[PDB]
């Protein structure tokens, strides 16, 4: 995406184009939490054992 | 098939057709005829 900041998209692009950038940022940030939580779930299985 | 259907009827300059398409800008796209962000439908235009 064109920026790491949400408003630096919105104050530049318009509705259908911000929707393209912001879906790149959502897809990757959601992937970042699915990764963090997967790490913590594997790491939880250690601290349990 | 369709739940309800409408035919919105008007006349414009031949160049302003690009402005009718959903998610545009220009006076026609901004001050007189705006199609929504999910416009399910068709734009039909011809020099008359």
């Amino acid at each position: 995406a064109i920026s790491s900041v949400l408003n630096d998209i919105l104050s530049r692009l318009d509705k259908v184009e911000a929707e393209v950038q912001i879906d790149r940022l959502i897809t990757g940030r959601l992937q970042s939490l699915q990764t963090y939580v997967t790490q913590q779930l594997i790491r939880a299985a250690e601290i349990r054992a | 098939c369709f739940t309800n259907v409408y035919a919105d009827s008007f006349v414009i300059r031949g160049d302003e057709v690009r402005q009718i398409a959903p998610g545009q800008t220009g006076k026609i796209a901004d001050y007189n005829y705006k199609l929504p962000d999910d416009f399910t439908g068709c734009v039909i235009a011809w020099n008359s």
